[PDB]
């Protein structure tokens, strides 16, 4: 496991250029925001739903034992 | 430079090469440059005049790099350029 002995790689070629030649930030506002946006789209269905019940569960638990806390019109009503 | 002076020595010897260095040189140079004119300029340089030399054309330069056949260990640019210069 070495740079040298990792595997077989035949026929490709790779055009790079000096960090010092190109830019940092190439189109970073231009191209990104859509990219982020298409890769938010992609992932979204499958990520988001399980919170979105999780919130849903969080909220109606949170709220019916705020229910369970207070007073109920059966104590000692109609029963003096 | 004695490896060079006897580089243009032995260059020209024979009509060949004398006869591309003065159709090349009047294509490049403009004129023929003779073998004293090399000479003396062989003799201007010193060890400063190399160091100052070398270090403008290669120290802290983006290098153009070419590798053909089984280039698994090229260092990666970053590490080239990085070896452009010291550390000093």
């Amino acid at each position: 496991r070495q740079f040298g002995h990792l595997t077989r790689v035949r026929h490709v070629i790779t055009y790079s250029l000096s960090p010092f030649e190109q830019r940092a930030f190439p189109h970073y506002f231009s191209k990104g925001i859509p990219n982020v946006l298409r890769r938010t789209r992609a992932c979204i269905l499958r990520v988001a739903p399980p919170f979105v019940a999780f919130y849903l569960v969080y909220t109606w638990g949170t709220q019916e034992f705020e229910k369970s806390k207070r007073k109920n019109p059966a104590a000692y009503e109609n029963d003096r | 430079k004695n490896l060079l002076r006897n580089a243009l020595v032995s260059h020209l010897d024979g009509t060949t090469p004398v006869c591309e260095d003065i159709g090349r040189s009047l294509l490049t140079y403009g004129r023929r440059i003779p073998l004293a004119e090399w000479e003396s300029r062989i003799a201007e340089v010193d060890a400063r005049v190399v160091r100052e030399v070398c270090s403008k054309y290669f120290y802290d330069q983006c290098p153009a790099v070419a590798g053909f056949g089984p280039i698994e260990q090229l260092p990666d640019y970053n590490r080239i350029r990085s070896g452009m210069f010291w550390l000093r």
